[PDB]
């Protein structure tokens, strides 16, 4: 079976370079051409280049002329691509991809790679209570993750117990560090009743840190 | 010795379309016998040579033949900022015909190929290409493994290394019994020559109209080499397979190569991977050693014996003068992983420009004695010059040396009668194998039934 | 370059429909064309190339059509596993050029959004921030607009959207909008509202508290 | 006493002389009953026979055309004779034998022709160069050696057609040089440049005007020049009483028949000629190249002395090829043709140095051997050919026929020639095996049973249906 083996995430500073590994398994890179496909939420798909491994000739978009500097090593059948001076707008997941049967095709593709450019250093989050303000037959509860670095942070409720009826959104960037929000409903009879609490884990820096829900 | 030479059955194709290049028999699903023949002259759509197929019904009175058709027109496309061009016109389609289960390959072996880039190009060169067809559903499917897409400058700075542009690839082709499609390329790697291999099913499941460039991942092409002994050898002029390692599992190929060593010649026995496992070297430069071969067991021991045709071979006569009549070679299976000897038997035309040699053809067991036979083609032979083929019968020693049987060419000069030929297959289903023979010069396919001794 | 204009961005749709993904070229292109699908936080998986073939394994559902410039991506009554993005790219011309993108969502009755306000928690404020976080949970269609104000008047700058993907239960969306303003500036006011517009009402959903009043 | 003559009991006059060419006839009336008239000839003029009616044939050898040999091979409308005698005529009576002789010189001051084949392919551009001045040089040398010079010129490449032919770009069909730097001609088969002739400046000035093209594959197609060359008598000019040298100057290797396949090309090579006003070779996209035994057959029956004049590359090659076909003559030549001039006067020697007889429309029944005289007097039994002569030596062979019994017709004639040469010895053949008193028989003669049987030479015979 064919499949395109990529490297993990990487964590990078700005004005460093990384080197993407995507390696061949279940046949041999040097079969066909090898592309790399850069992809954001915002400007999408853009294609970077590509490579023959079987004699290292290249092709690049312009856009990229001088940032990524793709190369394959046919002796560990794996194709690389090289991003120097590293920017912000460089934070993106990379894919590497080659054809099935037309030779020009984009058929098979990696699991992708994500890579983050940031001079952010590891801060551990800071986890608020968000209770309601001093009545209906369901109330909802609030925890608040703000200001910590790097993705991810995993958040329950009562340890995992309580999860149905919970709402944990999308972390954002807010100025080189991440915010995240939860929130979660049951009906009146059950809080302040029963005990809530908020746990989250941040394991870049070890910390685990829950809060129980207090009412005004 | 007991094919009827009185009641000949006789298939025509247009005039000048050279019916009768090459044949072969085919059955279908239901095992009903019908013959494959190549026309690799007959007119396309724009009154132009392009070649053509024909599927002839088994029909004691013969006749005419419907056709096998094929896509004649030209394609382009422009992708990856390429301009890729396939040009069928004088391809020679029905050069080479074979049939395996219910499937028909015929292969173009001068279709010319070319790839335009802005001002650069590969060179309009004959890659070669082949036409598969499943004639009872009308499936279609193209091979055509050397096409490339390398610009001519690259090829120079490598000094003209792993250059497939001139293969012309189906030139000569076979299918081993587990369905996998053989090919002959005698200009491959700059008129070295090489073979390229790939399973029929992968052919057809990997193939789309248009796309002209794909990857057929299952396929498996010989080297190039630096050997000068290999220049301009042309192996891949004639192909076959048998059984020549003692290893059921796997299939040997015999390769032609009738200018080895500087017009030398050679046949050479290679395993599936290209590994050469014996080499036959030829006896007289120019003889054309290699021209055709044929695998078949002669001697009744269970082993696949080797024939070599040298058509041209010089016989030496009196007064130190030559003669050129023809030679074929008989190399019988040693018992056990052994080295094929000196030839077992050496079989010499008679008749001057005879050719002798140009096509053997296995017969099965013509005379039901247990022992197979051959037919050899003499084109130009025969008092006449108008053509023989000779059938010799197999023996506990391998072959007779003089012959049960001669068929005079029935054509007029100039058919190349004999040019083609293929047995071992009982057409009309009365226990005994029969033999097709082509005569292209005359655009005709004549049939020989077998009767009983 | 050219230019893979795609169509339509979204689609709320349901089971069984059959739904069509356009794909329109600057330029003459002849079938040299792939379309791609990625599921929800995964990678990538090719369906068609040049212009109308199925890749091994596709299912015979999808179907690609078109010339020219204009091509299409067919799907036949859908699966709950259609559900995902889908890509058109071009390959008639280095450089490769993808479409926009098109999402296939699952389409339901609409629903009004419910909308809780919180006031900065005891923590936060002895630190220094003061954070208003205001959760609008559960709505169709995802279209939403939220409006801050603090004092009656309206707030833009220090707020923080975030948007959930589709709830994979009910077919709802949920969005949480923080707005963050430091201690002493935020005890300089008293009144602090979050509306909510949506085509479920043409009035707003207001929802607000008073600091210190409890 | 008895020998094989009366042991044996014959019959009639025709059937003693058939014992042994020893024996011999009796034809006359008054011979005793108990004597035989088959004997010797000593022995029947010893019992009183007649002198006349004595039949007894004697193998002879009497010259009928002595022309004496050449001192000089110029001058003449070619009434040089260079084989004395011409003509002998042979008396052989059954089982008998007789000798003759022949003489073989190479006469001096000999015309030759000389045909300057030359590989025009891309590689031969510096030996196009070298040799604008051949013409005269190599008339002032051959000047030498002889008195009736003719040259001329002839090109090739190979045949123009895909894959040998660069067939793209557009531009590439009239400038193969297209995708270099410089300009060559377009692609040509074998084209004809300059007849056969004595004024040798006319070389000059066309092979300055000539140049190289360019092709594909390393093998040329030198191989179709050669045969139209040979076969293209009134084209290229070959003169009736002349040495006939083809001089082809190639650096690489030679296509061969049945290669065409690889460009389409089936047909066999049919030995004609296809060089018309054009003077280019109209058969080469459409022909295959010819074998060696169709080159072989072509250049024995035009007297054409092929002379391979290539590379050290590709000498052992040639030298291979040259001995599959007999006359042909190898020499090493470098990679600009400077050193060709000597190459041509030393093939021309070496082409005149040899000497060997071949025998033409020899009867079934009569059987050759031949003692060789070369060098100086010493003859070498059971040979027929010299080697290792010179410009106006001569050898001589002593030739013995030997006929088994007698056969049906009794006037045959065959050929001696040396190999290459214009003259030969003609030999008539007469086969007496019957008397002399037959022709005046008595059929139905009263002397035999009645009118049953035939008198002829004293004897009675069985008449015809007995
Ligand atoms: C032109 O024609 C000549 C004359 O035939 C060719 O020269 C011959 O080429 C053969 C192939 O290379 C040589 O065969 C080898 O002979 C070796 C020993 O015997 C030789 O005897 C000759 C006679 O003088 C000598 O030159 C040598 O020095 C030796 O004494 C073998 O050991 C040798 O090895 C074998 O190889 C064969 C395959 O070739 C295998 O079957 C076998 O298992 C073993 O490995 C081989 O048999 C032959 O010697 C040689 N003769 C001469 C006189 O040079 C040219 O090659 C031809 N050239 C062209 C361009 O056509
Ligand atoms: N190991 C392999 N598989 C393998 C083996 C052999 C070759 C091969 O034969 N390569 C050519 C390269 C090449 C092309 C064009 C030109 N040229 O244009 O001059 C000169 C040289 C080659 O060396 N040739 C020999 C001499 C020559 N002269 N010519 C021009 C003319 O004769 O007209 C054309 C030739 C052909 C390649 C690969
Ligand atoms: C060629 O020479 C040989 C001798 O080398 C001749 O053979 C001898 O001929 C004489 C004739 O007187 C016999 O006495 C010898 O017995 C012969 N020797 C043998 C047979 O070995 C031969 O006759 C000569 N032939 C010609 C045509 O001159
Ligand atoms: C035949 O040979 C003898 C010697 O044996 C010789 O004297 C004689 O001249 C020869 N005859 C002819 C015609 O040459
Ligand atoms: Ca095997
Ligand atoms: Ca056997
Ligand atoms: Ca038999
Ligand atoms: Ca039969
Ligand atoms: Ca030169
Ligand atoms: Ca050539
Ligand atoms: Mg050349």
């Amino acid at each position: 079976e064919v499949q395109l083996q990529q490297s993990g995430a990487e964590l990078v500073k700005p004005g460093a370079s990384v080197k993407l590994s995507c390696t061949a398994s279940g046949f041999n890179i040097k079969d066909t051409y090898v592309h790399w496909v850069k992809q954001r939420p915002e400007q999408g798909l853009e294609w970077i280049g590509r490579i023959d491994p079987a004699n290292g000739y290249t092709k690049y978009d312009p856009k990229f002329q001088g940032k990524a500097t793709i190369t394959a090593d046919t002796s560990s059948n794996t194709a690389y691509l090289q991003l120097s001076s590293l920017t912000s707008e460089d934070t993106a997941v990379y894919y590497c991809v080659r054809p099935l049967y037309d030779y020009y095709a984009m058929d098979y593709w990696g699991q992708g790679t994500s890579v983050t450019v940031s001079s952010a250093k590891t801060t551990a989050p800071s986890v608020y209570p968000l209770a309601p303000v001093c009545t209906g037959s369901s109330v909802t509860l609030g925890c608040l993750v703000k200001g910590y670095f790097p993705e991810p942070v995993t958040l329950t409720w009562n340890s995992g117990s309580l999860s149905s009826g919970v709402h944990t959104f999308p972390a954002v960037l807010q100025s080189d560090l991440y915010t995240l929000s939860s929130s979660v409903t049951v009906t009146s009879s059950t809080w302040p009743s029963q005990s809530i609490t908020c746990n989250v884990a941040h394991p870049a820096s070890s910390t685990k840190v829950d809060k129980k829900i207090e009412p005004r | 010795l007991n094919l009827d030479p009185v009641q000949l059955t006789f298939y025509a194709g247009p005039n000048g379309s050279q019916f009768g290049f090459s044949l072969d028999f085919h059955k279908d699903s239901h095992g009903r016998v019908a013959i494959v023949v190549g026309a690799p002259r007959t007119l396309g759509p724009s009154q132009e040579e392009t070649g053509g197929v024909f599927l002839c019904p088994w029909r004691a009175e013969g006749g005419q033949c419907p056709s096998l058709l094929f896509d004649l027109r030209d394609e382009t496309r422009n992708v990856g900022s390429q301009t890729l061009q396939t040009f069928k016109a004088r391809q020679g389609l029905g050069a080479s015909v074979v049939s395996w289960s219910d499937v028909i390959v015929a292969c173009a072996p001068w279709q010319h190929w070319n790839v335009l880039e802005k001002t650069e190009e590969a060179e309009k060169t004959p890659v070669g290409s082949c036409f598969l067809a499943q004639p009872e559903s009308g499936r279609r499917a193209e091979y055509s493994p050397c096409r490339g897409n390398t610009l001519s400058r690259i090829y120079v700075e490598n000094d003209f290394s792993w250059d497939k542009r001139y293969c012309e690839a189906g030139f000569s082709s076979v299918v081993t019994q587990a369905g996998e499609l053989v090919l002959g390329a005698p200009g491959g790697y700059y008129f070295l020559g090489l073979l390229a291999q790939a399973p029929v099913a992968d052919i057809f499941s990997s193939y789309r109209p248009g796309i002209l460039l794909w990857h057929v991942s299952s396929q498996s092409l010989s080297f190039d080499s630096s050997n000068p002994e290999y220049f301009d050898g042309y192996w891949g002029y004639s192909v076959a397979v048998g059984e020549f390692d003692g290893d059921l599992n796997t299939t040997e190929y015999v390769v032609g190569a009738p200018t080895w060593s500087w017009t030398l010649g050679a046949v050479e026995i290679l395993d599936s991977y290209y590994q050469r496992l014996h080499r036959l070297r030829g006896e007289q430069m120019a003889s054309y050693f290699g021209h055709s071969v044929a695998v078949t067991d002669v001697n009744g021991d269970g082993r696949h014996d080797l024939l070599v045709g040298a058509p041209l071979y010089m016989e030496s006569r009196a007064d130190r003068k030559l003669a050129e009549v023809g030679r074929v070679y008989l190399f019988l299976q040693p018992r056990g992983p052994h080295a094929l000897g000196a030839p077992s038997l050496l079989l010499t035309g008679t008749q001057l420009y005879g050719r002798f040699g140009s096509a053997i053809a296995p017969l099965g067991d013509l005379d039901r004695d247990g022992y197979n036979d051959i037919a050899v083609a003499a084109p130009y032979g025969g008092p006449s010059g108008r053509g023989q083929v000779l059938v010799f019968l197999g023996q506990s020693e391998g072959l007779r040396s003089r012959p049960s049987q001669v068929l005079d060419s029935p054509f007029p000069t100039g058919s190349a009668f004999g040019f083609s030929l293929r047995g071992a297959v009982d057409i009309d289903d009365n226990g005994y194998p029969d033999l097709i023979v082509g005569a292209y010069g005359a655009n005709q396919v004549a049939v020989y039934r077998a009767q009983p001794v | 370059d050219i230019l893979m204009t795609q169509s339509p961005s979204s689609m709320s749709v349901s089971l069984g429909d059959t739904v069509s993904i356009t794909c329109h070229a600057s330029q003459g292109i002849s079938s040299n064309i792939g379309w791609l699908q990625q599921k929800p936080g995964k990678s990538f998986m090719g369906l068609i190339y040049y212009g109308t073939n199925l890749v091994d394994g596709v299912p015979s559902r999808f179907s690609g059509s078109g010339s020219g410039a204009d091509y299409s991506l067919t799907i036949s009554s859908l699966d709950s596993e259609d559900f995902a993005d889908y890509y058109c790219v071009q390959y008639a011309q280095l450089p490769y050029t993808f479409g926009g993108g098109t999402k296939l969502e699952i389409k339901r009755a609409d629903a009004a959004p419910t909308v809780s306000i919180f006031p900065p928690s005891s923590e936060q404020l002895t630190s220094g921030g003061a954070s208003v976080v205001c959760f609008l949970n559960n709505f169709y269609p995802k279209d939403i607009n939220v409006k801050w104000k603090i004092d009656g008047s309206e707030r833009q700058n220090g707020v923080l959207n975030s948007w959930t993907d589709q709830d994979s239960k009910d077919s709802t969306y949920s969005m949480s909008s923080t707005l963050t303003l430091t201690k002493d500036e935020y005890e300089r006011h008293n009144s602090y509202t979050c509306e909510a517009t949506h085509k479920t009402s043409t009035s707003p959903i207001v929802k607000s508290f008073n600091r210190n009043e409890c | 006493g008895p020998n094989i003559c009366t042991t044996r009991g014959v019959s009639s006059c025709q059937q003693c002389l058939a014992v042994s060419p020893m024996c011999a006839w009796c034809s006359d009336e008054a011979l005793p009953l108990g004597s035989p008239r088959c004997d010797l000839k000593e022995n029947l003029l010893k019992d009183n026979c007649a002198p006349e009616s004595i039949e007894f044939p004697v193998s002879e050898a009497r010259v009928l055309e002595d022309r004496p040999l050449s001192d000089k091979g110029s001058g003449d409308s070619s009434q040089v004779t260079q084989v004395s005698p011409q003509r002998i005529a042979l008396r052989l009576r059954p089982d008998d034998s007789k000798n003759f002789s022949i003489q073989v010189r190479q006469v001096e001051d000999y015309p030759v022709d000389i045909y300057y084949l030359m590989d025009l392919s891309y590689s031969m551009k510096d030996d196009l160069w070298s040799i604008q001045n051949l013409g005269t040089k190599l008339a002032t040398q051959m000047r030498k050696l002889t008195s009736n010079l003719r040259i001329g010129f002839g090109a090739f490449v190979d045949k123009p057609v895909s894959p040998y032919m660069y067939i793209s770009p557009p531009e590439a069909l009239e400038n193969p040089c297209y995708d270099m730097k410089t300009t060559c001609l377009p692609m040509f088969g074998y084209k004809h440049v300059l007849t056969l002739t004595d004024q040798v400046t006319r070389f000059n000035e066309e092979v300055k005007k000539q140049s190289v093209s360019r092709n594909r594959d390393a093998p040329e197609g030198g191989f179709d020049a050669i045969m139209q060359a040979t076969v293209c008598d009134e084209k290229i000019g070959w003169r009736n009483d002349a040495s006939h040298l083809l001089v082809f100057t190639t650096d690489a290797k030679t296509h061969i028949a049945l290669d065409g396949r690889l460009a389409g090309i089936v047909q066999p090579n049919d030995g004609q000629c296809h060089v018309g006003s054009d003077n280019h070779y109209s058969a080469s996209t459409t022909m295959d190249y010819p074998s060696l035994g169709l080159m072989t057959e072509k250049l024995s029956q035009k007297n054409i002395n092929l002379i391979f004049a290539v590379t050290e590359n590709v000498v052992n090659l040639y030298q291979n090829y040259s001995e599959l076909i007999p006359g042909t003559t190898v020499g090493v030549l470098s990679m600009d043709s400077s050193n060709v001039l000597q190459l041509i006067v030393d093939a021309y020697g070496k082409i005149r140095s040899k000497v060997e007889l071949e025998v033409r429309d020899l009867p079934e029944e009569l059987s050759l051997s031949f003692n060789a005289t070369c060098l100086n007097n010493e003859v070498i039994p059971g040979l027929k050919s010299c080697m290792g002569l010179k410009i106006g030596d001569t050898v001589s062979f002593s030739i013995e026929a030997k006929v088994r019994g007698c056969p049906q017709e009794k006037e045959k004639s065959f050929t001696i020639k040396p190999v290459g040469f214009k003259d030969s010895l003609i030999v008539q053949v007469t086969f007496d095996c019957d008397c002399a008193c037959q022709a005046q028989a008595e059929p139905n003669s009263h002397r035999c049973n009645n009118g049953n049987g035939t008198f002829e030479c004293g004897v009675c015979r069985c008449g015809p249906g007995w």
